[PDB]
RNA sequence: UUGACCUCAAAUCAGGUAGGACUACGCGCUGAACAAUAAGCGCAGGAAAAGAAAAUAACCAUGAUUCCCUCAGUAACGGUGAAGCGGGAAAAGCUCAAAUUUGAAAUCUGGCAACAUUUCUUUUGUUGUCCGAGUUGUAAUUUCAA
RNA sequence: AUUGGAUAUGCCAUAUAAAGCGCUUUCGAAGAGUCGAGUUGUUUGCAGCUCUAAAUGGGUGGUCAUCUAA
RNA sequence: AGAGCAUAGCUGUUGGGACCCGAAAGAUGGUGAACCAUCUAGUAGCUGGUUC
């Protein structure tokens, strides 16, 4: 009809074609190995997250879900987790918690400046009085708080 | 500090040092061009508030429109036509007399790379911004198409949607 | 033509004599250049690289936004209003609060001469807030030579309405 | 000027392999983000109960959950509600605490630099 | 479970909460700083002329005809009234000091 | 009671004068910065100490030539 | 002092944001028919209308005019005297524009009316109220400023279904004309102060 | 709570002076309380109308012309109307 | 005087960028017939616009925008003709101006030098130094939800 | 072959630093020829002209509720 | 001691280009009083035709 579209259509030139066409193909899983490698490739998302033991939305289901078969005084309480009802979401947590593992060391060890910063302060002014000594000003040049130099004890000792 | 005390003597503007100055401007700027460019604003804390920042990049044009569509809308669209190249950011009333309004118009430079590396201004280099001054969708545009929340702010009326099953 | 007293006052800045001697006092007090703070740092920087108190810096003030807090708090001892700022309307207020908050203060000639005393171009004002107890004595000389030749002399010439 | 639902069809499977490439990319968390339940304001829906937009900054604090990490565990914020009966923090603050009852938290690498 | 049960009701039961202040709602607040430097600038940019006018018929004491001008130029009672009392506070500042 | 009075203006029928200081007449004793004075003023300068530790990072990486090492040079 | 040349009647016109094309249309067949009417600027203020009391004094109208626009639609007119006075409530409603074709009368402009009160209002302590305060308002005082010394308008009230038809009828050398003024007006309650204090009267 | 005796004393303190004539105080009363049964039919309610109009003009214009000015606007007079000389044509059409 | 600072210019001074084309969708200005209608003009993108309430509502109150369904041919107007509500799709929040870093312009473009880097010898960076920009205010900080 | 977001792990980290929650006998800035009024065009807003503001204020709804523009 | 609601059909009616064809247009914008292109499916009680 075009002209633009007809005088390609005329020419000798070869049409730019792509073989993009791959209709009820859903998307292949990428991020997580574990839930990848338990994807069945040819079922939806919610039929998946379901047979993972995972919810695929927390929010009411807007519709009707599939039936195969013929089926037959509170602030402070806190709700004592939720056990796994599948090996797969089992084979998540496990990883969360060796993950976790190995990030265990989360208490810093100080520097050369803060550790004869903190001794200076120790010898001189005790162990106990962390306000008096956060009220001294000639050692405590870079003048911390009473919180903040407690840290720093904390720190100090491993 | 001071945008304080700039921002409540420029509310004030028929008091003596206002309207005295409204006239000593208005005469030196008739002298110029209608469109020159301004080194620093003739209201730093309005340029300021607006988004103008004094670094490269950002630039100011003052404009007179004759009295008598809105004028502070025309003030962005003849600046913008005039310095093709920068992306108009504001504008805003620096002065008026009896025959004319004098308006500054903020732009910045889409190229120059204290903008592009910028990390808040970036946003107009962007090419859907070209030439904001001439959609309608600066300030003034905003407000003179009516866009705006509230209840005091077509072609959904003459479709006739028949769907599908009908 | 009549000008307002509130631009009349620029026109009446201090004399050749006073406003050389508060630059004299202004030159011991200059702020760092660029250059030897990072020469001065990297001293510092070498001497925390190999191995290792100091003392309050003393400069003058500068900055619009900078100097307006520094009255508004009365910690300024001296402020030098440069009497051809190009928008007036930026300091045009600045006699008013400084008279408001008993801040003695001075409208110099050019600003120029106070970028040169803070390493910049241009300077619109300049605050002396903090003096080394060497000097204490100067300060309050002019402190009185402005009070004498700036707020003793004119101030009935400050009100009328300029031009 | 009329419209023709042709593409009702289309559409609608455009929309479920949107959702679908969204699974994809963030596994383990659900597609859809929580919402709160709260009542429609008038005097004809309001002994109904719904969804809302997220939760007030009341039902963040009483959950025990502060407000800047809850946008990152998924649960979303609602600056402009505001509890106004307990029932309301109450049907809320429970509808949060069941969710961190189910919520797997994958840790992640943090740096630690030798010194302090 | 995690679940949304949307319909019928969740509860009659009520208890109003007092409801805290919100910081947007705290807005127009005269601010001590401000207030000084909206005085000073007031003291500094002078007065309008139409409000200079206003000043003389207070001191020449025609209050009758300075609300009707006024409110001719600004265009409500209440902001006339607020002009009106912003000028007499100069007024009566004036005549005191001077 | 109003009497229907009515006014002799009804529409139904110096230039320049001095500066009048009544503001700053008198000088305040107080600052107005009621904000408490926070540590920067009175602890040393955090922006140096930051800048001098990169500085430092550069010295030990020798991105930078040192002191000793720009008078030889 | 008080004022200057005083006349005993005059109509303090005055309507609340919100004003329609068609209640524009009777704020200026009011000023019209009207000769002393002050016309006034909106009141930013819905119903903060105590404040009436000093714009009244300004203005020296001893009666005054509210002209209210709830949602829109809802005219309402508010009536009242300047000292103290009986500020009395109505709703005003179907009325008739100068622009309309109903409209085939001529009377003279500020010419004095002849006021023509029904016998009901008499019959009620609160109608007969708002019939001498009715007189008061309509009836063009002697000397009054942009006004003829003719008589060319009659304005008859007749009460029935506890509202008044209002219309201005127009003599003819009797074969009257309708002006046009003309629509049917309701009272909704009475107070015994100025736009404040206890409501005295409350029609149902 | 409709206070009779609080009507009938602001009535009567509110009241006119009724004692000038007729045509002086520009004050009448209908001549059959207007009585219109049929509120619904328009002519019924305008010839009511028009008969105690017609009356009260009548008698006020009888009483002015026997004092002094005549209620009756003669044509001689080139007053403006209340309507404009445009509007006055507009309602002539209509 | 020197020389600063301000303006004024020029240069084949380096580095740039604008124009015209398309126009189904999109954002503006403007417009008569027979209606924000055609047209005319102006400006864009893979979407455009809109957008985190100077928004509703009178409730047990809701909660950025956009589209769909209903509300509804309803209210209102005088045949024209909606909006909350509700139900769905989708969801994500934010950055400035107004604070003295003042115990230290901490910020940044450009030249030059090496180091790299690539859809790429065709890209995009860093380090060092020098010069400018900037104190008439560039970073950090804080945005009312605080 | 070209890339994308994750994982695993090596090296480097300028951390004397930077955050969240908490407690406050100390504080809390808020966008003007704009809002608003009269008036005139356009099609309620918008535009010109005439004036032109405030600081628990200002806009909008019903003495209250909500919101926080330029 | 409720009889509707929904789908499909038939005939009828009201709009929509409205059974088909035919009245000078007019307006916008262009080209060298003329001419061109679109808005346009502008307008009809009328004319001619409307199929085993």
């Amino acid at each position: 009809a075009n002209p633009r579209q007809r005088n390609k259509q005329r020419s000798g030139k070869p049409r730019l074609t792509r073989r993009n066409a791959n209709k009820k193909a859903k998307a292949k899983i990428y991020g997580n190995f574990v839930i990848q490698q338990n994807w069945d490739k040819h079922a939806t998302l919610r039929q998946n997250y379901a047979r993972l033991g995972l919810l695929a939305t927390p929010n009411y289901v807007t519709g009707g879900v599939e039936k195969l078969y013929p089926d037959p005084d509170v602030l402070d309480k806190e709700i004592s987790i939720a056990p796994a009802k599948t090996e797969v979401v089992r084979q998540l947590e496990e990883e969360a918690v060796k993950k976790a593992a190995r990030q265990s060391n989360k208490m810093l060890p100080l520097s050369a400046f803060e550790h004869a910063y903190i001794q200076r302060l120790i010898n001189k002014y005790g162990t106990e009085d962390f306000e008096s000594m956060a009220k001294d000003v000639k050692l405590n040049s870079k003048l911390f708080n009473g919180s903040k130099l407690k840290n720093l004890y904390i720190r100090m000792k491993a | 500090g001071a945008y304080k005390y700039l921002e409540e003597l420029a509310k004030k503007k028929q008091s003596d040092v206002n309207l005295f100055l409204s006239r000593v401007r208005a005469w030196e700027y008739r002298q110029m061009n209608v469109i020159h460019r301004a080194s620093r604003p003739s209201r730093p804390d309005k340029a300021r508030r607006l988004g103008y920042k004094a670094k490269q990049g950002y630039v100011i044009y003052r404009i007179r429109v004759r009295r008598g569509r809105s004028a502070r809308c025309t003030a962005e669209e003849r600046v913008g036509r005039y310095c093709s190249n920068l992306r108009v950011l504001n504008s805003y009333w620096v002065n008026q007399d009896a025959t004319y309004k004098f308006f500054e118009v903020i732009l910045v430079d889409p190229s120059h790379k204290a903008i592009r590396r910028d990390p808040r201004i970036n946003w107009i280099v962007n090419p859907v911004h070209k030439h904001r001054e001439s959609r309608g969708l600066t300030s003034i545009g905003k407000k003179s198409r009516g866009i705006g929340k509230g209840h005091r702010f077509w072609l959904r009326h003459n479709t006739l949607s028949l769907r599908r099953y009908r | 033509l009549k000008v307002p007293p509130a631009i009349a006052q620029f026109q009446k800045t201090l004399d050749k004599n006073t406003a050389t001697q508060v630059f004299k006092l202004l030159n011991k007090y200059r702020p760092e250049t660029a250059a030897e703070k990072k020469q001065r740092l990297v001293a510092e920087a070498e001497a925390v690289a190999n191995g290792k108190v100091s003392k309050k810096p003393y400069n003058v003030k500068y900055g619009l936004n900078h100097v307006v807090a520094l009255i508004e708090a009365k910690k300024a001892k001296l402020v030098l209003i440069a009497s051809d700022v190009d928008p007036i309307e930026l300091v045009v207020f600045l006699p008013a609060l400084c008279k408001k908050m008993g801040v003695p203060y001075a409208i110099v000639k050019n600003k120029a001469r106070l970028g040169t005393v803070i390493h910049q171009k241009t300077a619109a004002v300049l605050a002396v807030t903090e003096v080394r107890e060497e000097d204490k004595n100067e300060l309050a000389s002019i402190v009185s030579a402005v009070d004498a030749n700036f707020s003793a002399k004119y101030d009935e010439s400050r009100r009328k309405w300029g031009g | 000027y009329v419209k023709t639902w042709f593409n009702q069809p289309g559409r609608k499977l455009r929309r479920r392999q949107a959702r679908q490439t969204k699974a994809a990319k963030i596994a383990p968390r659900p597609v859809e983000a929580i919402r709160p339940a709260v009542k429609p304001p008038t005097i004809r829906y309001n002994m109904k109960v719904r969804a809302g937009r997220g939760f007030t900054l009341e039902e963040l604090k009483a959950a025990g959950v502060s407000r800047r990490v809850a946008s990152t565990i998924g649960i979303p914020v609602d600056h402009r509600r505001r509890n106004r009966s307990e029932e309301s923090l109450q049907r809320n603050v429970e509808r949060i605490k069941v969710y961190l009852a189910h919520l797997i938290v994958f840790p992640r690498k943090a740096g630690q630099p030798k010194k302090g | 479970a995690p679940g949304l049960v949307v319909g019928l009701n969740k509860g009659k039961t009520l208890t109003k909460r007092q409801l805290p202040e919100r910081p947007s709602r705290r807005k127009g607040h005269l601010s001590k700083r401000t207030a000084f430097v909206r005085s000073i600038v007031r003291e500094v940019a002078g007065f309008a002329p139409y409000e200079r006018r206003v000043m003389e018929l207070i001191r020449n004491s025609q209050d009758k005809r300075a609300r009707k001008l006024a409110k001719k130029r600004l265009g409500t009672l209440k902001r006339a009234k607020g002009k009106i009392e912003e000028l007499t506070s100069v007024i009566q500042s004036s005549r005191l000091a001077h | 009671e109003i009497d229907a009075g009515y006014s002799s203006d009804s529409s139904t029928e110096d230039p320049y004068p001095d500066y009048d200081d009544f503001f700053t007449n008198t000088v305040r004793e107080t600052p107005l910065s009621s904000a408490p004075e926070p540590k920067r003023r009175f602890a040393p300068s955090k922006h140096e100490q930051k800048r001098i530790l990169q500085l430092a990072y550069a010295i030990r990486k020798g991105r930078i030539l040192t002191s000793e090492q720009r008078a030889e040079r | 002092s008080a004022g200057f040349v005083p006349i005993k009647q005059k109509v303090l016109v005055l309507s609340s944001r919100g004003v329609t094309y068609r209640q524009r249309h009777l704020l200026n067949d009011l000023v019209s028919m009207m000769p002393h009417s002050k016309k006034d600027s909106k009141l930013d203020s819905k119903d903060r209308l105590y404040q009436l009391n000093e714009l009244a004094e300004l203005y020296n109208c001893n009666n005054i005019f509210f002209f209210e626009s709830r949602r829109r639609e809802d005219l309402y007119l508010h009536i009242a005297r300047a000292p103290n006075g009986p500020t009395v409530k109505f709703h005003v409603e179907n009325l008739h524009t100068m622009d309309e074709l109903n409209m085939t009368g001529n009377a003279l402009k500020g010419s004095r009316p002849i006021l023509s009160f029904d016998k009901t209002f008499d019959t009620a302590p609160h109608l007969k109220v708002v019939k001498e305060l009715l007189q008061q308002t309509f009836g063009i005082p002697k000397g009054a400023r942009r006004s003829k010394p003719f008589i060319d308008r009659v304005c008859t009230l007749t009460i029935a279904d506890g509202k008044i038809w209002f219309r201005n009828y127009e003599i003819r050398e009797v074969t009257l004309i309708e002006i046009g003024p003309r629509f049917v007006m309701t009272i909704i309650n009475i107070l015994e102060g100025s736009f404040g204090g206890p409501v005295i009267y409350k029609n149902d | 709570i409709n206070n009779t005796v609080a009507l009938e004393n602001i009535y009567e303190r509110i009241k006119y002076p009724d004692d000038i004539s007729f045509v002086e105080n520009q004050a009448v009363t209908t001549k059959e309380p207007i009585i219109i049964e049929n509120v619904e039919d328009d002519l019924a309610r305008e010839l009511a109308f028009y008969k105690q109009g017609v009356s009260s003009v009548k008698a006020a214009f009888a009483k002015l012309r026997e004092a002094n000015v005549l209620i009756s606007r003669p044509h001689d007079y080139f007053a403006e109307m209340l309507k404009s000389d445009d509007h006055m044509e507009k309602v002539r059409q209509e």
